[PDB]
């Protein structure tokens, strides 16, 4: 992200998020079995206004 | 362990395009014969000794003799003539 956007300028900015379901790559606690599920899954994402 | 929706059920899987069936079958990898190469030496000039060591040092001794024992000129006492 640019540290300062001046007057009349444009700033391009990127961000990554890891939304966890399992605990780690070796610990599968929290994971979701989704082969034959009951319905769809949802990932609600509210963004900045 | 899903519950069947009676209002909107679905059927089993239908055929879909496939991944070219021989390309999911591997070859069985064909090992040739091998050899641990070279003539091995019988012993190695090791950087550490292979035996035990001692934690503490103990004092050792050896016996010695004294010498030829001589006589002496003693200072001799006085005669016990009822003064002693």
């Amino acid at each position: 992200a640019p540290a300062t956007i001046a007057a009349g300028a444009t700033g391009e900015l990127t961000m990554y998020y890891w939304v966890p379901l399992a605990y780690s790559e070796t610990d599968l606690t929290g994971a979701v079995l989704a082969n034959v599920p009951q319905s769809k899954q949802r990932l609600k994402l509210e963004f900045a206004n | 362990m899903a519950l069947i929706n009676p209002q909107f059920p679905y059927a089993g899987p239908v055929p879909i395009p496939g991944p070219a069936p021989t390309e999911t079958m591997p070859l069985l990898n064909y090992r040739v014969e091998g050899r641990i190469a070279g003539i091995q030496q019988a012993r190695q000039f090791m950087p550490f000794l292979q035996g035990p060591h001692r934690e503490v040092a103990e004092q050792t001794y050896y016996a010695i003799g004294t010498g030829i024992q001589m006589g002496q000129t003693f200072n001799q006492p006085l005669i016990n003539t009822q003064e002693g």
